[PDB]
């Protein structure tokens, strides 16, 4: 093979961003659990809307954190020979974008 | 904590900076987030009030309740042409309270209004605290800087912000006077000196001419552009890239706010790199419709896109020389202030104008005003 020590530095940067994405994804999961909670809970139809709308700041904070992750990924310059780093970066970007699409789904179904 | 020394505070439009003279040298003070400069931002949420980095970081989530640009309002009447024109571009509300402007936001569920000096006092409190955290001592005395064109009301309103913040304002000094002090232009032996300050940063452009005779400062003229800064250079870069993505992929990314933001942020970083390098590379994965945007910009391309804006910086210099009744040959010293003065072309243009005269640029342009104020604070304590 042709694996370089220099690439280990880039893969370590990517592994930290992967862990950061996992932390935000757990916030999105708790929001999802909470959102269902209000919907399938004991609050009357009226009180539910207000409670679901209180999650707006949190959904927006989740979206913003993902955007900051994207901006940090965008600062990487990975030469053509760093095949594994280019794959990890692409997979991570696609992962974040799919989570962002889930956030938009949440955002569109609250505060209406 | 024990009593601490006097500090220099540069109360900027977009960013503020605090410095302390100790051990025969100025130390710019980094904040808790490790930044030497702090956003002049105040955010009001449902649970708390945020200042600096924390307020700027949540601006996308709470735009109407995140106040910035209070310097643009400080000391002004509501019906001021500047207040009315700036109002259109702010996400937050500006209301009239008996002829005075007030920022209107929602704080903890309720509607609250603050005078510009109250907002600036929150920013000064944070700068006071940034200094206390580093020094391990209580900070009360400070020198606060204001632009040379500030009137009686604008200067009093700034001194009031200091008072509200629990500060003892040793002196209020002009930002170009502060930059001259930083370079020790008042300590040079000889006849009176004519100094031109070229301040391009923090969203404003200011050109000032000063005369110094026996350590005495006189403002001879002030000129500039109220809304010219680095953001204008970024827009040109973004436009160039949008045009490029259209040429290459026949797709328009401009109506996608997240693609435009990703591109803009990459442009701001590429601009900074082009001040020390002749080429900047950008790699953005799945920018728009899955398309990876791997590009590059040369320093010559960036200069061309911004040629008019860069050239236009000399008009204010000419206007300032006219008003000060001075020829460009009568200027002893030229001082660079603001982050945008790091741009090599701006430097080349300005030096060529003064027929190859060397520029005072060694102090960080962003920290030069706070540096001088810190020196002044040490002199007055
Ligand atoms: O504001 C800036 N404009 C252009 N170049 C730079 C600016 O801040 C910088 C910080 C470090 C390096 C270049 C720059």
């Amino acid at each position: 093979g042709s694996n370089s020590p220099q690439e280990e530095v880039e893969l370590k940067k990517l592994k930290h961003l992967e862990k950061s994405v996992e932390k935000i994804a757990d916030q999105l999961e708790e929001l999802n659990k909470e959102l269902t909670g209000i919907q399938q809970g004991f609050l009357p139809k009226d009180l539910q809307a207000e409670a679901l709308c209180k999650l707006d700041r949190r959904v927006k904070a989740t979206i913003e954190q993902f955007m900051k992750i994207l901006e940090e990924i965008d600062t990487l310059i990975l030469p053509e020979n760093f095949k594994d780093s280019r794959l990890k970066r692409k997979g991570l970007v696609k992962k974040v974008q799919a989570f962002l699409a889930e956030c938009d789904t949440v955002e569109q179904n609250i505060c209406q | 904590m024990s009593k601490g020394p006097a500090v220099g505070i540069d109360l900027g439009t977009t960013y503020s900076c605090v410095g302390v003279f100790q051990h025969g040298k100025v130390e710019i003070i980094a904040n808790d987030q490790g930044n030497r400069t702090t956003p002049s931002y105040v955010a009001f949420t449902d649970t708390e009030r945020l200042i600096g980095d924390a307020a700027k970081n949540q601006v996308a989530m709470n735009p109407t309740n995140t106040v910035f640009d209070a310097k643009r309002l400080i000391g002004r009447r509501f019906d001021d042409a500047v207040v009315q024109s700036d109002m259109k571009h702010w996400p937050f509300m500006v209301v009239n309270d008996a002829g005075r402007p007030k920022v209107q936001v929602e704080y903890k569920g309720e509607t609250k209004s603050f005078y510009p000096e109250e907002v600036s006092s929150m920013v000064l409190t944070k700068m006071k605290e940034i200094a206390e955290a580093y020094l391990g001592k209580t900070v009360t005395n400070a020198v606060v800087t204001v632009p040379a064109y500030f009137n009686d009301s604008q200067r009093q309103a700034t001194k009031d912000a200091g008072t509200i913040a629990g500060l003892n304002v040793l002196r209020i000094i002009n930002e170009p006077t502060a930059a001259a002090i930083a370079y020790g232009l008042d300590k040079k032996v000889g006849a009176e000196r004519n100094v031109l300050i070229f301040d391009l940063g923090g969203g404003t452009f200011d050109v000032s001419i000063l005369t110094i005779e026996d350590g005495i400062f006189e403002v001879k003229s002030t000129a500039g552009d109220t809304h010219l800064g680095g953001e204008d250079f970024d827009n040109r870069m973004v436009n160039h890239f949008i045009a490029e993505f259209k040429r290459k992929h026949k797709k328009d990314i401009s109506e996608n706010k997240r693609a435009v933001r990703r591109l803009r942020t990459a442009c701001e970083r590429a601009k900074r790199t082009l001040s020390s390098s002749t080429q900047a590379s950008i790699e953005i994965d799945s920018l728009y419709e899955g398309i990876d945007f791997y590009t590059s910009i040369t320093r010559a391309r960036f200069e061309e896109l911004n040629a008019d804006l860069f050239r236009g910086t000399l008009d204010p210099v000419e206007k300032a020389l006219r008003d000060a009744k001075l020829d460009k040959s009568q200027i002893h010293d030229i001082v660079l202030v603001g982050g945008s003065t790091r741009i090599p072309k701006i430097q080349k243009l300005l030096q060529d104008f003064f027929n190859g005269k060397e520029l005072n640029k060694s102090i960080n342009p962003d920290e030069a005003v706070a540096y001088g104020a810190a020196v002044q604070a040490a002199i007055l304590s």
